[PDB]
């Protein structure tokens, strides 16, 4: 359960400043290791972030067209693994193209999505020789990925909390006529929330509730009474204010999100391939 | 030293979840798909899915890192 | 690493266990899925009656798992003809087993491999459920399982009839079988096959009917059996008191929905009655 999970205990951070600190520290430690081992070949932490965002979209695209149909829980677990890995590691040391596939592989194992390795790599749009090479790379990096996750494999995603909130609204909030009208748009917001650092900063339940309430606000529906009365936050107004602040912060994270630009990402990809070819 | 049952006390950091044996009385089960006769024969009831979903929805809702 | 190999505890079907400095290390498809299952589940669980995963490490496609070292298991206790299993000892074992199970089921995990040798005992008499290589989370409709789980002697009839969807009843039936083995000192229902397992179950407990199991016939591998009257429990378990017989009946109810949960079993009068459970320090050592 989330309330005593490893995700809450070790992988939900207090602020974006902490995440930036971890990423900059990873970039700097790779820089120091490379300098000791052996120039402007290094990528900056914001360039690492841009590449990580791009490769997270690529991981999402890989999981979407993956046959057999990969469940949404496996995809969420894989994306969480990717984010957590690149919190403490540099894309210059481990290529995100292979790490993302390794994340999908490990998530398929952890979430009991039974797929054989050959049928896992058959989803790649590459040649059979490239498929075998990719499989060997994935097998090489599986243990590394598990180590960098500190052997914390269960990932709590907002999808089941989202379903539970829909059930609770249908049962206890007649003011909302048909809560299912809120699904699609909330799902949309969910996707957007997933692109940010929110999954490292907020609980799955908070993410789900934020998505639902943003969907309601877009629909114009006010569900302040659901928080106040059904969730009984009128007894602790401080709890209600903290929850509202959390959702406002998440909405701000979504609104400020800067999708990676094609040309900037292409330049960064040339830079990263140069960094991997050298050393 | 006689044993006395005490319930497990795990803080969920969220709203109270209604008891498993009350969901049907409260109308929650009207919004989950009914367990098939084979599912019921094996011991799976839709009340299990509803309870898990509500527990996940309310778990850690009030928690702050 | 930081653990020095002391002793070769034994070998399992999936790995080999070594006692180290005191802990036990369980040393193209990549990392073994059973080891990953144990990792992912035991990292999220913390209870005195669940085996503790203290650390984990590996190399290449191999991985090691570090656990607390356990002195013995319930199977060694049961088969030790030199050990007397008083009602208090049985109650203590059942209590710890059920507390671990209640915590596990509250976190929506089924053990699915419950049997005396998977109930380890440390030197302090604390019982712990171990071997989570078959454990799986439950409660999702869209998450089907396999019926070929649990050791055959301890497999519930719903599993034997092919239940792909099931709940805590599998663990509770295995718990009833463990209780019966504790009382009889021999396996309660020692089948040699699935059909013979169901035959032993129905010959001992009676052939289930529609009123005891309304949807029984809907299970995929359902086979009609001869209508055995069964053996009354007080005949099978002569020394069992009325409260213990009520517990046993609850654990062996054919309908898995009616079958008592770990919580319900813990609230039963058997556990709050005299004599109290044996303290761990006083439990028999084999
Ligand atoms: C993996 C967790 C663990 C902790 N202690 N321990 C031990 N302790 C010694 C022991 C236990 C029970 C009975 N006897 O006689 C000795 C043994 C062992 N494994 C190897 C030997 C046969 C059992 C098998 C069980 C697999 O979990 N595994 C473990």
């Amino acid at each position: 359960m989330y309330h005593n999970s490893s995700q809450k205990r070790h992988w939900t951070f207090s602020s974006e400043e902490q995440l930036a600190r971890l990423r900059a520290d990873a970039n700097r430690k790779f820089r120091c290791k490379a300098v000791a081992n052996g120039d402007p070949v290094f990528l900056e932490p914001h360039e690492e972030m841009t590449l990580c965002k791009y490769y997270e979209k690529r991981l999402l695209e890989f999981c979407s067209v993956f046959k057999p149909a990969m469940p949404r829980s496996v995809v969420g677990t894989a994306c969480m693994y990717f984010k957590r890995f690149y919190l403490n590691n540099s894309v210059m040391e481990y290529h995100p193209r292979i790490i993302m596939l390794t994340c999908a592989f490990l998530a398929c194992k952890v979430d009991e999505f039974n797929v054989s390795s050959p049928q896992f790599v058959g989803n790649l749009r590459e040649s059979p020789l490239g498929q075998e090479k990719a499989l060997e790379q994935i097998l090489e990096y599986e243990l590394l990925l598990i180590q960098q996750l500190n052997f914390h494999l269960i990932v709590h995603n907002p999808y089941r909390p989202f379903e539970g909130f829909l059930i609770d609204l249908k049962t206890r909030y007649p003011i909302l006529e048909n809560p299912e009208i809120l699904r699609k748009t909330a799902d949309d917001f969910l996707n957007r929330i997933a692109l940010t650092d929110a999954y490292l900063l907020y609980t799955p339940s908070q993410i789900a509730l934020t998505a639902i309430l943003s969907s309601a606000s877009r629909a114009g529906i006010t569900m302040e009474s659901y928080l106040s009365e059904s969730l009984m936050l009128k007894e602790n107004r401080t709890c209600l204010s903290q929850l509202l602040d959390i959702m406002k912060s998440m909405r701000n994270l979504v609104k400020k999100y800067e999708p990676p630009r094609s040309e900037e990402v292409a330049v960064l990809k040339q830079k990263l391939e140069r960094c991997h070819s050298a050393e | 030293a006689l044993y006395e049952y005490q319930p497990l006390q795990i803080e969920t950091y969220g709203p109270h979840v209604p008891e498993l044996e009350m969901l049907g009385r409260l109308g929650y089960l009207n919004h989950v798909r009914a367990a098939s006769p084979q599912d019921l024969a094996g011991g799976y009831t839709s009340s299990l899915a509803c309870h898990r979903a509500l527990q996940d929805a309310f778990s850690g809702l009030f928690w702050q890192p | 690493k930081r653990y020095e190999k002391l002793d070769f505890l034994g070998e399992g079907q999936f790995a080999t266990v070594y006692k180290a400095r005191i802990v036990a290390i369980k040393k193209k498809d990549g990392i073994n899925r059973t080891a990953l299952r144990e990792i992912k589940l035991l990292q999220e669980l913390s209870h005195p009656n669940i085996i503790g995963l203290l650390d984990a490490f590996g190399h290449k496609s191999n991985i090691s798992l570090v656990f607390d070292f356990m002195e013995t298991d319930l199977e060694v206790i049961i088969k030790d003809n030199s050990l007397v299993l008083t009602p208090s000892h049985i109650k203590a074992y059942m209590l710890m087993t059920l507390q671990g199970l209640e915590y596990l089921h509250q976190h929506w995990i089924l053990h699915r491999d419950l049997k005396p040798n998977n109930l380890l005992l440390d030197e302090n008499g604390v019982l712990k459920l171990a071997d989570f290589g078959l454990a799986k989370s439950f409660g999702s409709p869209n998450r089907a399982y396999t019926h070929q789980v649990v050791t055959r002697w301890y497999r519930a009839p719903e599993l034997l009839f092919g239940a792909r969807m099931y709940g805590v009843g599998v663990d509770m039936w295995a718990v009833g079988c463990i209780l019966a083995e504790l009382l009889l000192r021999v396996p309660f229902l020692p089948g040699d096959s699935d059909l013979d397992q169901l035959t032993r179950i129905f010959e001992t407990l009676g052939t289930p009917t529609e009123e005891q199991w309304p949807d029984m016939c809907s299970l995929p591998d359902y086979v009609t059996f001869k209508s055995f009257p069964g053996i009354p429990l007080h005949h099978i378990f002569s020394a069992a008191g009325d409260d213990l017989l009520d517990l046993i009946q609850g654990l062996f109810l054919f309908n898995p929905c009616a079958r008592i949960t770990a919580t319900q079993a813990l609230k039963m009068k058997y556990f709050s009655n005299r004599p109290g459970p044996t303290p761990g320090c006083q439990l028999p050592r084999p």
